[PDB]
């Protein structure tokens, strides 16, 4: 079936909140006002209807580091403490897989990724695995 | 024969299913079909090739040609009577008069109108004899598959004689059907067979049907 759609107003500091192809989740007032191309278009007094935004978040990003506690620093700068850190991090992805202990390795090291880097302002060097 | 491959798909599926689906602009619906399919397929080249069978030279899937209760060449003969006939009938035909005209358009209207009628009213159903007479017919036509080890029939075979069975007694207004509509059947049904089927090193062989590349060709390898 083709997707129903719906115009939002983003004011102030939510402009650049989303992009397209962006998963997000819509807060806002659902608002209508008269439109005379919409009643001329349907033949009926058609209100034309718009959300405006209070909040945008994204259902992909669930957590970000403008949104993490001091709590969380916490908490995660008490983990690193841990010699065991890379085998808890390791046994950690995709714990509901028995063995290949290599791939998660493999996947731990792409997931947090090396430090890109430009030496000279001149030659370029990816940093990602 | 030279429908494109969308086009061969969506009629196996109308051949088969007896239904259209479509799923193109957001509309989702599944439309009714149950439609006689009658077709004319031409020989990939310009003519005729007794060196291969029907499915190699008309280049149709076996998948569509299965789904056909009779398949008929209309080739004609090279006998000069043959020719000499047939110049005779349209010789006939140059000359045809206002009688002719008359004559043919009363054979249409009440042709027209005996099919209307037993479309209307004529509901053939099974007899003893008629159901004994299709087993038979089965198994015998399957019996020819004891020599070479080869399979000579299939059930939709059989399907397809229950329904030129009930064809032909619909067109005698019997209303049930017995054992002269069944021999009919497996006349017109051998002879559609005998037309089609035949491998020229081998004569009739069902596995044609079945699959293409009958087993003269497929022994290559």
């Amino acid at each position: 079936r083709l997707p129903r759609s719906k115009d939002a107003i983003l004011l102030a500091d939510l402009v650049d909140s989303c992009k397209p192809g962006d998963e997000i989740e819509l807060t806002g007032i659902y608002h209508n006002n008269y439109d005379g191309s919409l009643n001329t278009a349907n033949g009926f007094p058609v209100f034309a209807t718009v959300i405006l935004a209070n909040h945008v978040a994204k259902k992909d990003n669930k957590v970000a580091v403008g949104e993490l506690t001091d709590e969380d620093v916490k908490m995660i700068t008490s983990l690193s403490k841990d010699q065991q850190i890379g085998e808890k991090i390791f046994a950690s992805i995709a714990p509901s897989i028995y063995g290949h202990e290599d791939i998660k390795r493999g996947l731990a090291l792409a997931l947090f990724g090396g430090e890109p880097k430009n030496p000279g302002g001149k030659h370029k060097v990816r940093g990602d695995i | 024969d030279k429908m494109n491959e969308s086009t061969r798909s969506v009629l196996h599926e109308v051949m088969e299913q007896q239904t259209l689906s479509i799923a193109k602009a957001g509309i989702i619906c599944q439309l009714n079909a149950r439609t006689s399919v009658l077709a004319a397929a031409n020989p990939i080249e310009s003519q005729w090739n007794p060196k291969k069978t029907t499915i190699e030279n008309i280049q149709l899937p076996h998948t569509l040609l299965s789904r056909f209760d009779l398949i008929f060449l209309l080739l004609d003969p090279q006998d000069e009577a043959y020719d000499r006939r047939l110049a005779h009938h349209l010789v006939a035909l140059y000359y045809q008069s206002e009688e002719q005209a008359e004559e043919e358009l009363l054979d249409m209207a009440v042709l027209k109108d005996y099919i209307a009628y037993a479309h209307s009213t004529i509901m053939p159903r099974l007899s003893e004899e008629a159901s004994q007479a299709l087993i038979e017919a089965y198994v015998d036509m399957r019996k020819i598959g004891s020599s070479r080890g080869m399979v000579s029939a299939y059930p939709r075979q059989l399907e397809s004689l229950i329904r030129l069975a009930e064809a032909h007694a619909k067109v005698r207004l019997s209303n049930k059907v017995e054992a002269i509509d069944v021999e009919e059947a497996k006349r017109l049904h051998r002879e559609a067979l005998k037309q089609s089927a035949t491998d020229p090193r081998t004569g009739i062989v069902d596995i044609s049907i079945l699959t293409t590349g009958m087993s003269a060709t497929s022994r290559k390898r």
